[PDB]
């Protein structure tokens, strides 16, 4: 599902595969 | 047990206060977390509310809004916004139209609370009377006073009623602030609220 990105608190698509604000990689 | 938490983007004229603003909620300032990419602090500025905590992660730029717009990135999953003017500084004012503009580009229809700041300041410039730009957009309006604390929570429990969809929504109680820098005079503060009261009958 949905995932938090750690750097900027952004919510990010189960799809993503790096934060769609800041692009930081999903861990 | 989820926590509710909310983006939201603060925005305006550098120089409006738009860091001193966020800066007073004490946790938020020391639990910021610096976004290199987009060189941003997001200030988590939690709110105790009669249904439990609510967290707003707050966006402040780090000056950049001083040499355009800012990036998509930076606006993008923004649930919610404040747009800041100086009210000693007219130009601030005039150019809120495309900070809204900007915003609603990337973010659509979030609720979007408006702020005039700086009215601790005695010579006003920007004065009730001609603070009309939510009244023709359906944004709220507050003075406020970052330097004094001055209406600090008024934005985010307009935004909190309107995101959790409940109007009788209240914050228990504040949140640790910076003791005030100056002191907000309460006979100011009546008179601004008593014009910005009339104001909106016209
Ligand atoms: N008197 C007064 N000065 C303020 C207030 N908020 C910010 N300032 C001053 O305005 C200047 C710019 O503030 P800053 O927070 O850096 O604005 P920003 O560029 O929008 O983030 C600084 O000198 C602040 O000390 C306020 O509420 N009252
Ligand atoms: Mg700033
Ligand atoms: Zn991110």
């Amino acid at each position: 599902g949905t995932w938090d990105c750690d750097t900027c608190l952004v919510q990010n698509k189960p799809e993503a595969v790096k934060c769609v604000a800041c692009e930081t990689p999903k861990p | 047990e989820p926590q509710v938490q909310f983006k939201l983007v603060l925005v305006g004229d550098g120089g409006t206060g738009k860091t001193t603003f966020v800066k007073r909620h004490l946790t938020g300032e020391f639990e910021k977390k610096y976004v290199a990419t987009l060189g941003v602090e997001v200030h988590p500025l939690v709110f105790h509310t009669n249904r439990g905590p609510i967290k707003f992660n707050v966006w402040d730029t780090a000056g950049q809004e001083k040499f355009g717009g800012l990036r998509d990135g930076y606006y993008i999953q923004a649930q919610c916004a404040i747009i800041m003017f100086d009210v000693t500084s007219r130009v601030t004012y005039k150019n809120v139209p495309n900070w809204h503009r900007d915003l609603v580009r990337v973010c659509e229809n979030i609720p979007i609370v408006l702020c005039g700041n700086k009215v601790d300041i005695k010579d006003r410039k920007v004065k009730a009377k001609s603070i009309v730009f939510h009244r023709k957009k359906n944004l709220q309006y507050y003075d406020i006073s970052a330097k004094s604390n001055y209406n600090f929570e008024k934005p985010f429990l307009w935004l909190a009623r309107k995101l959790i969809g409940d109007p009788n929504l209240e914050f228990v109680a504040m949140p640790a602030l910076a003791p005030p820098e100056v002191v907000m005079d309460p006979a100011l503060a009546a008179q601004y609220e008593h014009d910005l009261e009339v104001a909106q009958t016209t």
